[PDB]
């Protein structure tokens, strides 16, 4: 996108701190909890039928962490977001058929886990900044979509 | 919409809230107007800025309203009938509002209460407060 | 959400359908498939082509399921329990896929009652179609 | 966007047949109707209190015309989509503040418009063409949003 320049230097310094591992799979462990439809597409990771069973859940992890990981490369690369998803814009539409609106779904879910990690330190001011991350890449994984 | 242990969840989460759902509420006011400003749109007579006191004013009545509406997840069409009016009728507010209120909600809940926004409470906080919106709206359906 | 003049506009609306719902159901089926083939995706044990005898089939059913609603618009979530289940709980439908149902159905309803597909009777059939919607995931909500 | 080259011709041949005029603001008109709180933007036109009022109103009607007459342009534009309304999404955007998913709301009552008035001429797989566009253009008014 953008977003401004100290918006910039204050989202890094922040993701700096995140531990991709620990919050991603909590961001996709809620993400299915709390829109089970979602788990649809991830029917090969077996039993979510309960909270536990979803969050203890080994693949739920890793993969979390993958997309963590890949929300991590668009933080690090602000202006060129929809030349990075292209290729998972590519998976996302053609392969899997997921709806975009799904994307923002989880990219809100992220953000409540970051909130939960960060306390007070996640601000008003700190949260939009990442409103416009979340939402620039929920986007570039819309736009190749055709 | 809501099923028993969500009726359940969200009472018990409430609980927990306290006597902060004022303070919550005009919390989930501020991140809005910052992360979404399209918002502000409709407190053109506010004063906006970073501690208000409107907001603040207003984020009492909004945890306020919450807050009986728990007490009436029975009976919610009844409980918010006249504030079914004032934001349908009167104001017209684009229901998709109240779904980035709901979200900063959810998200100041969580800074505050991060050992207790659990998953399953998040869900029914996330039912509770969609529920919540329907009928904030339902005076357009 | 339903306000009786929508009660009242939706019965009526659905009595010029007559028992064509049936057909509108199969027809408002391939428009979706067509212009949202995300939606393909949930019948891939379906023939998908161009008059497929199950979609007819299934058609007939929603035309059916519809014709039931209007039937208990009074009490909806009990109407329908069996089937919130079935697309909820079993399927696990994305909701977004009834907005499109629903438009598909709205369109249809337009091509062939055209005279009839007045505006205040457009925006009534949008909230009941709204409402059966909500009924059909609130086993998510 | 793009569509195909079937899908081309006959949504042009449809556009032939498209009275702006009656159906932008009939387009408009439920818009209002069906979506009451679009009213906010529009409070200038005066009354709109009830459905007879608002079909009525003139003000509603020219106005139609001009959106109806904007997406008359994309239709004809359809490779240059974003470079169109980009005037127009920037006007949407800075000073009118409209959620876009409005456009989108906006874009399918026009399509249920123009079904009534094709009859079976609209078909399924024609329906499908203007999905696109109207798809198409829904976004381009979302764009340089920023
Ligand atoms: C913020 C939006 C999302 C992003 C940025 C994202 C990111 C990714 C990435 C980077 C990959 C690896 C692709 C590869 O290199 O093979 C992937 C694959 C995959 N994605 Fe997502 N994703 C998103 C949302 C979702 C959603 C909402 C679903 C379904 C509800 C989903 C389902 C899958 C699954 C199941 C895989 C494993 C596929 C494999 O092992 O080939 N994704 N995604
Ligand atoms: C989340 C659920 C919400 C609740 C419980 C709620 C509640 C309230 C309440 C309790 C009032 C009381 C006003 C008074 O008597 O001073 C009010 C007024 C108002 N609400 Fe909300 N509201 C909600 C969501 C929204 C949303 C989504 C918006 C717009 C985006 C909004 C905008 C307004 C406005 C503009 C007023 C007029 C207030 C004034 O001028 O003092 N509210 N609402
Ligand atoms: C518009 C409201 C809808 C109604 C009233 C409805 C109704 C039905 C009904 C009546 C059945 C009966 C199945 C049987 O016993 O054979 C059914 C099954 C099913 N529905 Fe829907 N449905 C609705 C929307 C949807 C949506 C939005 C989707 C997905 C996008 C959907 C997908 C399915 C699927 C995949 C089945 C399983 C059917 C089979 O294999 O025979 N329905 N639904
Ligand atoms: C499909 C999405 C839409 C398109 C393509 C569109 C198109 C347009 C165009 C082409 C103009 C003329 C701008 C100029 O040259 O000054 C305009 C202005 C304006 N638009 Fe829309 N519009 C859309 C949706 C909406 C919605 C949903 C609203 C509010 C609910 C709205 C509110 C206004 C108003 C009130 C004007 C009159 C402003 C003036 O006279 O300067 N538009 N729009």
């Amino acid at each position: 996108v953008q977003l401004s320049g100290e918006e910039k230097a204050a989202v890094l310094a922040l993701w700096d701190k995140v531990n991709e591992e620990e919050v991603g799979g909590e961001a996709l462990g809620r993400l299915l909890v709390v829109y089970p439809w979602t788990q649809r597409f991830f029917d090969s990771f077996g039993d979510l039928s309960n909270p536990g069973a979803v969050m203890g859940n080994p693949k739920v992890k890793a993969h979390g962490k993958k997309v963590l990981h890949s929300f991590g490369e668009g933080v690090h690369h602000l202006d060129n977001l929809k030349g990075t998803f292209a290729a998972l814009s590519e998976l996302h539409c053609d392969k899997l058929h997921v709806d975009p609106e799904n994307f923002r779904l989880l990219g809100n879910v992220l953000v409540v886990v970051l909130a939960r990690h960060f306390g007070k330190d996640f601000t008003p001011e700190l949260q939009a900044s990442y409103q416009k991350v979340v939402a620039g890449v929920a986007n570039a994984l819309a736009h190749k979509y055709h | 919409v809501l099923s028993a242990a969500d009726k359940t969840n969200v009472k018990a989460a409430w609980s927990k809230v306290g006597g902060n759902a004022g303070e919550f509420g005009a919390e989930a006011l501020e991140r809005m107007f910052l992360g979404f400003p399209t918002t502000k749109t409709y407190f053109p007579h506010f004063d906006l800025s970073h501690g208000s006191a409107q907001v603040k004013a207003h984020g009492k009545k909004v945890g306020d309203a919450l807050t009986l509406a728990v007490g009436h997840l029975d009976d919610l069409p009844g409980a918010l009938s006249n504030l079914s009016d004032l934001h349908a009728h009167k104001l017209r507010v684009d229901p998709v509002n109240f779904k980035l209120l709901s979200h900063c909600l959810l998200s100041t809940l969580a800074v505050h209460l991060p050992n207790d926004f659990t998953p399953a409470v998040h869900a029914s906080l996330d039912k509770f407060l969609s529920s919540v919106s329907t009928v904030l709206t339902s005076k357009y359906r």
